[PDB]
This record gives C-alpha cells, structure tokens and sequence, in this order.
C-alpha cells in the first residue's frame, strides 16, 4: 500500500507541520482526537480501536516546539514516542548539531524511523521538512539524512527546505549554518524543492491582500503545496502520479535535484467570486514569476523540467490546451536539449480549506514542481554573502569549539562552487 | 573426453582446412547457415556461421550436452575475421570449487557485467582478420577468486569466419608460432 | 576501405549500422564533453554528463545493503518474519480492498540471496574517463570503497597546506575552482557511515557477493 | 595601511585562537589529572595483593 | 471457437481497457454482475472468444491485467463493470516503476513477469483454439511500456503461431505528459517492430480534434477519448464474434494489411461520429460513412494522411448493408485520389461486412491503414531523442537499473531502419 | 449466530460503501449525459 514516512527537524519544521498535520485531518476527516466519524493509510496508521496516527516524528533540539504540540490541540493525535525533544538547542551552531548534541539524539531518532518503517506496508518515500538556515534544521537534518541514503537505499527523499533569502533573513550566521548544510542536501536528498520566506510573504502581501500575516499564515499555503503534491496517493484521478515519477522525470542529472515550487489559485474570499478560475487562467498565473515560492526570474534562465499537479474538475483537455498555449509564448524559455519538457498528473479532489484560514473554497487548482537554471541564481546571492563573512572568519570558533575543524569551511563553499558551476554547465546551450 | 589425450604446447581443437571440418563440433542452425567459403584476402578455406539472430544459430565443440571436454591450458586463441556484425562466443569453465562459471563475450554490449555464474563480456575488433587471445586463467582470477582447472564448452554463435581456434599454455608470436598455424605465413 | 528485394537489402546491412551508431555515438559523446568542458572550465571527467557510473555503483550498494541486511534491520515486522518463514517458500499476501472485492500482493524476498533478475555487478571496461579509477565498479572492501586514492591526496594536500600555514579564504577577489565531490572524495559512497556500516555487515556482505573484480583488464 | 591592517588582523586572530587551544588544553590537563592517585594506589594495592 | 486473450498493462491500458469490456459486455449482453441478459441469440454464439463460463452462468472476461503500481487497480475494481474481472488475473506489484522503461523492462517488472505469465499461461492452455493475445498499453510510460513488452517478447516465445494485436498510444506531438517519453518510445517500438504481429497507433491529441471538431464535445473527459477507442476495438474483433456476408478475422487483416514484415503499423478511425446537433440531418448510408472514414480527421493518429501513400487499407463493415455499396464505394475512393494510394499494389482496400451493426447504431464500420504518412510520427519521436541523447539527460535513471547504452542505440537504429523503409516504399515505383 | 448476522450487515455495508465510490467513478468519468457513439441515455449499470 501507498504508505510514506515524513520527518520534521528543526523549529521551522514542526511549525510547517502543525500547518501540515492540521490539513491532512481535515482531507480524511480525522478529529483532533484521532478518531474518524482506506484512502488514509498513506499519512495515517490505523491505532486499535478506531484510533489513526501520523506516520511523522517531531525530533527538535530545542524542548520549545516540541512541547507546545503536546500542549496543544493535538495532544491525542501523535505518539508520545514519536515527538522527540531533547534538553539544549543547537543554537544556530551546524557544528553542535551534527558533532556534538545530534550524535545522542539520531540514535533515538532512527530507533522511530525502524518502527514506523516495519509497521507500514510499503514505504513510497520520505519527507523532510528543515530548514538549512538553523542550526537543528540543518546541522541534525544533515546527520539525519546521511542516515537515511546510507541504511535506506532506493526509497526517494523529497526535500522540502526552508532557505534564506538575500533581501532579508533572521539570523546573522545563515550563511554558514546554509553552505555547510550543502554537502549532505546534493549527495543524499533524492528530490529537493526549495522554498524562500519573503518571496511567500510577498504571496500574502499581493495574491491574498493581507499586509501583516505571520509564520502562521506562511506555513498553511506551504501545506497546500506539500499536499498537491501528495494528493495522487490518497485520491483516485485521471492521470495517478506517485512519489517516484518526481525522481524520474524531474532530474536529468544525478546531482542537481533542485526544484522550484508555485501554486497557482491564491486568492482570498472577497476575490474569488469576482475572478473567473479558468484553466488556461491558473496554469498562466503558475508560470508566472511573481507566483513562485523562492525568488527566481525563469526568464533569467531555462526550464528543465516541469512537472504540472492539477486537482479538482480538470478534465484532460483543459490541461492539454493550457499547457500548448504555454510553449507557444516567448518569455517562457525551456532548455534545448529536453524537447518534451512538462509532466501533468490530474487529481479528482478539490483542495481543503482550513476554519479560519485565508485561502477560499476554489474548483481547481494547479501545484508547480518545476527544474530550472534560474535556481542556481539562489546560491550565487548565497556565494559572495559566505566569502565575505568568511574572510575575516567571524563567527567561526563557534563551529571550531564544537568539534569541526577551520578545514571544514573550505570543502564546504568550494562544494558550493561545484553547485554553481554545474548550473551554468547544464545551462550552456550545444 | 579429451583428458587422456594431452598434447604439450598447442592444442587444435578445429582447424577448418581438411577433408572433414566439423569432425568433433555440434551443428545447430535456425535462419541462418553454415558455410565453408574461401575467402578474398588469404584464398583459404574458411568457415563461415552466418544468421539473422545470435542466440537461435551455433556450434558447441561437445556434440552430447551431457558430455564435457577438458583442456588444463590457460589460453584460447581463436582466428577469426571481423565481418562488421555481432559477434558472439562463450567459454565454461570449472573452477577451483567444482563450479560452472560461463564467461560469455559479445559485440552488441560495451559494460561488462558480473553475475554469480554467468559473466558477460564486451568485444571490440580490427577491420580485417583477427585473432583473439581469450586468457582463461587470468580472466577468471579477475572475474571471481578462484582459478582456473578446465574448460568444459566453447561456443560460437555469431555470424563470423572461423578457422584456426585452439588452446595455447602461453602467448606465442608468430616467429616462435608453429608450422601450420600461421594463416599469415611470412 | 572500397536480384534483392529492398526489404532484405535493408536487412542484411541493417547490422553494420546497428555496430556503427554506437562509435557514432561515442565520438559524438567524446566532442561534446570536451566542448562543454571547455566552455565551463572543468574537467570532462568532472563534467555533470559522465555521472552515470556514480550512481550506477550507488544502486549496487544500496541494493547489496540492502539485501545484505540482517532481519531486524530489514525489518522486525512481526506478521511479515513469522508468516514469510512459516514454511521452506517465503511468500506474503498483502491483502487490498475489502474482503468481497479484494486484491493479493504476492511479496517474495528470500534472506542473504539476492534476485537471479538482481543478481548483477556491472561496471564498464571500454569508457576511457573511468581509467584511473581501474574500471568504475562496485567494491565492498571498507579500504577501496568509494574514490579512496583522490580522497588521499586531498588529505595529504590539505595537511601539507595546514603545515604550511597557509590562509585559502583570504580573499574574496579569487573565486574558488570547482572540483566535484569525487574529486575531493566526498561523494556518497565515499561516506564514513557507509564504511562502517560495510564494516559491519561485511562477512554476511561477502556471503551474498563473492569477490569484488577488478574491472580494469 | 590598509594590507597592513590585513595581516595584523590575520595575526591578531590566530594568537588569540591559539590562546583559547592552550587554554582548553590547560582545562583538559587539570580534569584528568585527578584520575593519576587513584590509579597510583590501585595498582600498588594489586601489586601488595599479588 | 476463436479467442483473443486480453492483456492491460499499465495506467492507460488497464483505464482504456476498462472501458473496452465496457463495449464488450454491453455488445454481449453481460450485466455488471456479470450474468448474460442479453435479447438476442446471436450474441451468445460467440461468447467464449472473450468470456470464460463460470459458476451460475456468470461470464469472466479473459483479462489479465498488470501495473506495478495499485492505485490503478483500485480504480478499475472498484469502478462501473469492474466486479466482471477475476480476482487472481489481477497480477500486480507494490513497489511502482514510475515511468522508467528499465525498471519495467529489466529490474522491477521482472519479478512480476513470471507471476503475469503464469495467470496468461493459465488462461492460454485452458481454452481451446487460440487467435493470438490483444494487449493495450502506452509508449510514453514506463510501467506499462516497459512490463507490458517484457511479456509481448516473452509469449512469443511461448507461442511463436498466435499474433500480437497492440493498442499503443504514442506521445503526443504538440504536449508531453512524461518528460522521458522519447526515452521510452524508441525504446519499446523497437521491442515492437520484431515482437509484435501487427501494431494499432493512438494518441491523445488526434482523439482530442475528434472530440471536438466532429462530435462537438468542449470538455471532453478521460473516457470520452476512450470510448472512441473501445469502439476501434470491438470493430476489429467484429467478424469473429458475429457472422456476416463476408467474414474477416484477425489472421486475414494482418495477411492483407501487411506487405513486408516490419510493415505492421497501423492507424484506425471510427466512422459514424455526428454531434447531436447534427444526428437527425445525417444520412446514415454506405456514401456518407466512406466520406467520413477517408478523411484525415476522422484518423486516431498524429500523422496527417495526405502526406504519404496508404500501402494497404481495409475496413471492417458492420451493418445489414449491401456489399455492390461497400464494393463501389471504395473503389471510388481509390480511382478520385489516386496519388494518395501506393500504386504497385493494385486493390489496396480490404473490404468486409458483419451483418450485426453495434448497439445503438444501424450502420457502422472500422477502418484500418497502413500508410507511410506515419513515418512522421517515428521522425518526430526520434528528432526529441537525438535532443535528449546527445547530452545523457535523464539517461542515469535507465543504466543505473544495469541497462547497457548500447540498447540506446540499438532501439533507435531500429527506429531509423523503420522511418527509411516507409520513405522508400512512397518513393518507390513499378515500371 | 449473531456473529454471522452481523458478519452479513458488515458485508452489506460493504457493498453500499462500494457502490457510492462506483457512481462516483462513473458520474466524474463521463462528461456529457448522452452515449458519445449512439443516441442513447446514460445510466448507472445496474443488475
Ligand atoms: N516557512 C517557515 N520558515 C520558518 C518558520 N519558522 C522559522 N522558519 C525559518 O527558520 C529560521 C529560524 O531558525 P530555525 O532553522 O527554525 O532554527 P532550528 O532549526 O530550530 O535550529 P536551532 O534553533 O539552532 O535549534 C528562520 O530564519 C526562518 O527562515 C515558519 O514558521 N515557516
Ligand atoms: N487515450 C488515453 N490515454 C491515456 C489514458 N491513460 C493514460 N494515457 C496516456 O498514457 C501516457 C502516460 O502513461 P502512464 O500513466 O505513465 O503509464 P504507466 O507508466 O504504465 O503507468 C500519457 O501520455 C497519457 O496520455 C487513457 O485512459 N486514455
Ligand atoms: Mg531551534
């Protein structure tokens, strides 16, 4: 049976999952009790007596969003077991979540990850949910996922990972917790989709019409993008796209997996009425720059590869003569050696809208998985921001105390630079 | 068979020139045909295994298939022109541990591919004739750790011109090549 | 060098080119990875195009792993274990739907032997890029796995530059060149946690594969 | 004045580095050196039991 | 007492071929539980060329089917006329190839193929005197393009006298569903042209200008476009399960159709399709379904016919018709536009009649062609590959699962071989 | 016994929960509510 495993390390990614796991109750009908009042059995373990599970674990250094879903709503929906806590933080130090604090805790955490796996039939992948900014999220996610392409082999790792932006960020070592988290997210992460935090603010500032939304509001449009994405396990469609066609038709070469992310309907409920959601209109506005969840300009680059997930009534044609009329405009310029560029897979289900949350009740919906060279535009703004902190070595006995080495920047950024170049290498027409 | 009769140094096992050629090895044809044709370049006879598929047409030197044959040499050489098609030959052979390992030599793959008991091989050729230095010992040292005893089959199912296959104990160049050997003659 | 139906005309030469498409092809091969590592200012070896072996040998090893695995670490699972070994036949039905209308997943795995369609090692002898590494292959011994003599002489360089004294990233004018992850011996199979995991697992690993062969001759 | 500034920087630092190092090392040094009586008078308790 | 096995492979041959024993159990009377309530003898006639007698005198259908992902299964199962089906034919895995043709082919379909060929072996040596074995399928894919050939080259085999009828949809030229469909096409139509006794081409984007040009359908849904294909099926299989003035089984097509060995691509229509706006102005006689069937649109494939030479067409006539009608109506169509026909083959058209029209229409008929128009189809698949090759992009996925790159191009000289002797059998000329 | 009765409600409960998801299969999967070949009505298969 379709049956995944995600993973949640770091602040940010519990909070993504509490938007996360408030969605999918709602799509299957589970209380916040657990109890139901088949199609469940990807992100849901039936418990017993009538009791579903999530198939998640919530491993954090830091005890302070760890407990807060123990004290929260959700308090009878998880394992115990599962939400894993430890005493001390990472503190924004890569170097003490992978050397010094995150050695005692990823014995516990695989300890889960054996249970979970043994109980489900057939696992279809892996979700993890960090953010390489921080120092849980990158540093013990690092560990984490060195773990998993080591012991599980041929199970594909979808990569969700919050990255910095160059225009604002929250943190002044977010250079240095990103580019040393680098090494493990190419050579393990099967599939990695990127995702920015102002580039999905300005999402809510435009498309939603709110001018102070918070980490709140940010996490449950990201929720719809995780579940489009999934929604061809759960629900029976025209064209059932699983887990494993991402990693084989949206990778050309074994090393550069990284994709964007963009959901088209973004629109409040004063504005859905008046605005029509056409087929050919939301496939346009998906493709759009402004609609993208990280900052690119695909017109600075070339697409790759695009993988297209409709939900609701769309019948195939829609999506047929939408798609033709996407090729045929100039500014959207697709990489000369891959002729056959775009992947659609139709669902039969709309998307569930949250009590209280900002997006409406729309009939369709697209979710855009897509590869291009304008990606590696993100790490360049990344580059020149860790060589020149990098310089004069700030913040650096912080990363030599706990464990590592001054060596281990070096291999680092230059692993950076082997990201770069292979961008504007694939990039390069023949 | 073949055990008792032990020869030192060389050991014709078919040689296409005689009243007989195919005196020891099993026939088998299936679209396709076997030919004793006098080539352009040498004005020999040569034999000739020609067929629109690889695996349907072959020669086996032992005709019954539960019988074997036994050479103790280390090397296979075989003369054979390259006719710009598949090509295609196997060897068995038994190793130290009593076991049948089969390496198996082709045109139509370029990776090399190791099973437990079979081992596929790729060949590239010359423009003319050849000759092949198939080397039993040192490929299965290579191949898996154990050595080599005997060889049991030798199969060519191909479309090529053969004459000339026989078993050596080392390499041997053409000034110390016996007299009959040549298909040169200098 | 210097009658017939157009049907067989084609057919009897159709083989030629059948051989010839592919030296076509490797040429064809050879002169774009060297244009394009001359564009990008790397190594062809180094080029993205000529990873296919990496992660050829990565399936391998994880395959072998995996299939190498002992039965807690394949997984405990209480009905699969028990009702796989209930007799010499190590088949499970996984049940689907409901029982009117139901479906049968027949799953077969038999411990410490890999699938005769699985069984195989493969490595390529003829791609001239894979020389120094003597054939790109799978090895299972923890001393040859991965890319061990490139991850040597990075280490020997970087304790020499250490010794030495000297600083890297002074300056933000020089731009860092970039070597790949095999290059420095940081790629996947290169990883410590695969070393000792191999060291480990490593007679039942060379119960179910043999001899690791070396490719190159 | 500035190149200068540069490796006076570059200076600075990798004393103060190796300061810390030594420091730590001094730290090291006086944690385990309580471990030496205790090991000192169990061996000569085992060599008077032999 | 002829019988075709039926084989769906993958997600578009089990979604297709659900809705072709949809036609078929309707056309023979057979309820959705699956017993005979038909109103007619002569559909009972000729009931076990598709259906096996089981208890209660309830038909199975003859279908095995395959894909290596369940959640298709679970729509066809538990969908309209999904109880008819047994069970234990469906074979099927857990782990998903996902669109790759070498793990179909070689690594993950393989350990299914001997399960999927002993429930075909099954219902081969059960029943009495076979015809062949109709499998439906994709190209584009690689669950059913991949394990759906690895079986056609395996019961050939096993049965080297019985034929291989293929419905293979191709990628579509104008839109790409999987971004490796050049990959997987050239890969299986070379695993075709020697395996396969006669191939049938669809595509999606020739169904979708049927829709909607002809039929007038604005939102035409996913099996609208197999409705029009499951009609094609039955129209082929129509002599055999019914009688007629002149009967055509699937032996006579393929000795007809096919002039030289590797020759055996086909493109189909349908002819009477009318929208209801214009149902009760058309004039359903011999004249106006031969208008209708000649015409490039009324085609299911890409390739424009106007472009090259039908080497052979036939129809397959359903209807209480006049033969002198069918007789001079196409030899009509051959003597106005004679350029495009062959001209070395004198009587291109292969014409016959069943005297049973289909349920709901008093005329119809199926048209089979193979013209070397469809050589465009083949260069268009084969320019996306050479794009695609000439720098190993998404070519790891396939040797990572121990495929050598010479099977690359060995598919695509095959593919090369195929395009140059359709160019040069239009080129050709007698005398 | 009871247990068998109850073992035939489940069953029936079965068979209704099936019989939803097939007209909803059916009603989402034809578009128009006329047959696309013939001049027929559609309607949900049932015997
Ligand atoms: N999208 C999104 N990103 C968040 C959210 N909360 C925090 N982040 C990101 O996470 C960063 C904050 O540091 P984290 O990575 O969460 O810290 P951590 O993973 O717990 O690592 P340590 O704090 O050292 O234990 C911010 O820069 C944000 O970019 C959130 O709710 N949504
Ligand atoms: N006409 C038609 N085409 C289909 C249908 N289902 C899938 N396809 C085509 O099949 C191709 C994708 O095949 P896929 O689902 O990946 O097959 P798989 O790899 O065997 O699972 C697409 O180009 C679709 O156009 C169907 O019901 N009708
Ligand atoms: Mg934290």
């Amino acid at each position: 049976m379709r049956e995944v495993i995600s993973i949640h390390i770091g602040q940010a990614g519990i909070q993504v999952g509490n938007a996360c796991w408030e969605l999918y109750c709602l799509e299957h009908g589970i209380q916040p009790d657990g109890q139901m009042p088949d199609a469940f059995n990807t992100f849901f373990s039936e418990t017993g007596a009538g009791k579903h599970v999530p198939r998640c674990i919530f491993l954090d250094l830091e005890p302070t969003v760890v407990d807060e879903v123990r004290t929260g709503t959700y308090r009878q929906l998880f394992h115990p077991e599962q939400l894993i806590s430890g005493k001390e933080d990472a503190a924004n130090n890569f170097a003490r979540g992978h050397y010094t604090i995150g050695k005692e805790i990823v014995d516990l955490a695989l300890d889960r990850i054996r249970k979970l796996a043994d109980n489900c039939t057939g696992l279809q992948g892996f979700l993890v949910f960090n953010a390489v900014g921080g120092g849980t999220g990158s540093g013990l996610g690092s560990l984490l996922l060195e773990r998993l392409s080591v012991d599980y082999g041929k199970k594909s790792k979808l990569g969700f990972t919050v990255y910095p932006s160059p225009q604002v960020s929250t943190a002044v070592v977010e250079p240095y917790n990103s580019v040393l988290s680098t090494h493990s997210l190419l050579e393990h992460t099967d599939v990695a989709v990127m995702l920015d935090n102002e580039a999905i603010y300005d999402i809510c500032r435009r498309s939603l019409d709110i001018e102070r939304p918070t980490y709140t509001n940010l996490n449950r449009l990201i929720a719809q993008v995780i579940s489009s994405l999934t929604a061809s396990l759960r629900f029976d469609g025209a064209l059932n796209v699983d887990i494993t066609e991402f990693q084989t038709n949206l990778v050309p070469y074994p090393r550069i997996h990284f994709m964007l992310s963009s959901y088209a309907p973004i629109i409040s409920a004063e504005k859905a009425y008046h605005e029509q959601l056409s087929v050919a209109e939301i496939t346009n506005a998906a493709f759009e720059p402004a609609s993208m969840m990280v900052k690119c300009d695909p017109r600075h680059g070339k697409y790759m590869a695009c993988c297209l997930m409709y939900r609701g009534d769309v019948v195939p044609k829609d999506v047929n003569a939408s798609v033709a009329t996407i090729k045929t405009k100039r500014t959207i310029q697709f990489v000369d050696w891959c002729p056959t560029g775009f992947k659609c897979g139709i669902n039969y289900q709309p998307p569930t809208v949250v009590p209280g949350g900002d997006l409406a009740k729309v009939q369709r919906a697209v979710c855009m998985i897509s590869n291009s060279t304008a990606i590696g535009e993100i790490f360049s703004r990344l580059d020149h921001k860790f060589d020149l902190m990098y310089a004069k070595r700030a913040f650096v006995h912080w990363y030599v105390g706990e464990g590592m080495e001054e060596g281990e920047f070096s291999e680092a950024r230059e692993d950076l630079a082997a990201l770069e170049k292979d961008f504007e290498e694939v990039g390069a027409e023949s | 068979m073949f055990k008792n009769a032990f020869q030192s140094g060389f050991l014709s096992v078919l040689y296409s020139i005689g009243s007989k050629p195919l005196e020891i090895w099993d026939k088998q044809v299936s679209n396709g045909h076997i030919k004793r044709i006098t080539d352009a370049d040498i004005q020999s006879s040569v034999l000739e295994i020609m067929g629109q598929n690889v695996s349907t047409t072959y020669i086996t030197c032992p005709a019954d298939p539960n019988k074997t044959l036994g050479i103790k040499l280390p090397f296979l050489v075989l003369i054979i022109k390259n006719l710009n098609k598949y090509f295609s030959f196997e060897v068995q052979v038994l190793d130290d541990k009593n076991v049948r390992r089969r390496f198996r030599a082709s045109n139509y793959q370029s990776t090399t591919r190791v099973k437990p008991f079979i081992c596929t091989m790729p060949m590239r050729l010359d423009s003319g004739w050849n000759q092949i230095q198939f080397n039993l010992s040192d490929f299965t040292r290579r191949a898996y750790g154990t050595n080599y005893i005997e060889t049991l089959r030798v199969q060519v199912h191909a479309n090529c011109r053969i004459r000339r296959i026989y078993f050596s104990d080392r390499l041997y160049s053409e000034e110390e090549l016996p007299a009959e050997f040549k298909l040169f003659l200098p | 060098r210097r009658n017939r139906t157009i049907a067989e005309t084609m057919r009897v030469a159709a083989d030629t080119r059948k051989l010839g498409k592919f030296e076509q092809q490797q040429a064809k091969w050879d002169e774009v990875s060297s244009t394009l590592a001359y564009r990008v200012g790397r190594a062809p070896t180094e080029l993205a195009m000529q990873r296919g072996p990496a992660w050829r040998t990565r399936a391998e090893l994880t395959e072998l792993l995996y299939r190498a695995q002992p039965r807690d670490a394949r997984g405990s699972n209480p009905d699969e274990v028990w009702t796989a070994s209930l007799r010499d036949a190590w088949e499970r039905i996984l049940p689907l739907g409901s029982i009117f209308s139901g479906l049968a997943i027949k799953i077969r795995d038999r411990p410490g032997e890999l699938p005769a369609t699985r069984a195989a090692r493969v490595g390529r002898p003829l791609d001239p890029l894979l020389a120094p590494l003597g054939g790109g292959g799978t090895t299972l011994s923890p001393a040859t796995l991965g890319h061990p003599a490139a991850a040597a002489a990075h280490a020997q360089h970087v304790a020499t530059l250490a010794a030495n004294g000297v600083m890297l990233g002074a300056t933000t004018n020089k731009p860092p060149l970039g070597r790949s992850l095999s290059a420095r011996g940081r790629a996947w199979e290169d990883s410590e946690m695969l070393k000792q995991r191999v060291a480990e697992y490593g007679t039942r690993l060379r119960a179910l594969a043999p001899h690791d062969p070396d490719f190159g001759a | 004045r500035k190149e200068r500034d540069f490796h006076r920087m570059h200076h600075k630092r990798v004393a103060q580095e190796k300061n810390k190092l030594l420091t730590d090392l001094r730290r090291l040094k006086e944690h385990y050196a309580k471990y030496e009586p205790t090991i000192l008078e169990l061996k000569k308790k085992y060599e008077t039991l032999m | 007492m002829r019988e075709i096995v039926h084989i769906q492979g993958g997600q578009c041959g089990n979604q297709i071929g659900a809705k072709f024993w949809e036609v078929v159990s309707d056309e023979h009377g057979i309820d959705p539980t699956g017993t005979y309530h038909g109103d007619s003898d002569l559909q009972l006639e000729r009931i076990n060329v598709y259906f096996n007698e089981a208890t209660g005198g309830r038909y199975v259908p003859r279908a095995i089917l395959m894909d290596l992902e369940p959640g298709t299964m679970d729509s066809v199962r538990s969908g309209p006329y999904g109880q008819i089906f047994r069970p234990d034919n469906f074979v099927f895995g857990q782990t998903g190839a996902g669109n790759n043709w070498a793990k179909g082919h070689y690594t993950e379909g393989a350990e299914l193929i001997d399960s999927v060929l002993d429930v075909v072996r099954k219902e081969a040596e059960s029943c009495d005197c076979l015809q062949g074995f109709q499998v439906c399928h994709s190209l584009g894919g690689g669950t059913g393009s991949g394990m759906g050939t690895l079986l056609i080259s395996k019961i050939r085999e096993e049965y080297p006298d019985r034929m291989m009828l293929t419905f293979s949809v191709v990628p579509s030229p104008k839109v790409s569903d999987t971004v490796v469909e050049p990959y997987n096409a050239t890969l299986s139509v070379h695993q075709l042209v020697e395996n396969a006794d006669e191939c049938m081409v669809l595509d999606n984007e020739a169904l979708y200008d049927i829709c909607f040009r002809t039929l007038k359908l604005t939102t035409p849904t996913f099996g609208d476009l197999n409705h029009l294909i499951s009609a094609v099926m039955s129209g082929i299989t129509c002599c055999l399960r019914f009688p007629g003035q002149l009967n055509a089984d699937l032996r006579k097509l393929a000795v007809n159709l096919i002039p030289f060995p590797r020759l055996h691509f086909f493109m189909v229509g349908f002819t009477p399709l009318t929208s209801r706006g214009s149902q009760q102005y058309r004039a359903l006689t011999v004249p106006e379904l031969t208008q209708q069937m000649w015409d490039a649109k009324n085609m299911m494939c890409a390739a424009d016919p106007r472009h090259g030479r039908y080497l052979t067409a036939s129809a397959l006539f359903r209807g209480r018709m006049s033969t002198k009608e069918v007789d001079e109506q196409m030899l009509n169509v051959q003597n106005k536009n004679s350029s495009y026909f062959v001209e070395w083959i004198p009587n291109n058209v292969k014409s016959s009649v069943c005297d049973i029209p289909p349920k709901g229409l008093k005329m119809s008929a199926t048209f089979i062609g193979n013209s070397t128009a469809i050589q465009e189809m083949f260069k268009r698949v084969s320019e996306q590959f050479t794009a695609m090759f000439r720098r190993k992009a998404f070519l790891h996925w396939y040797t990572g699962e121990g495929m050598d790159e010479m099977e690359f191009t060995e598919a695509e000289s095959n593919m090369n071989d195929l395009v140059s002797e359709y160019q040069q059998y239009q080129d050709a000329s007698a005398e | 016994s009871s247990g068998g009765q109850q073992l035939a409600a489940k069953d029936t409960a079965v068979k209704e929960a099936r019989q939803a998801r097939a007209v909803n299969l059916y009603s989402k999967s034809h578009s128009v509510s006329h047959n696309i070949i013939t001049g027929e009505p559609i309607k949900f298969p049932t015997a």
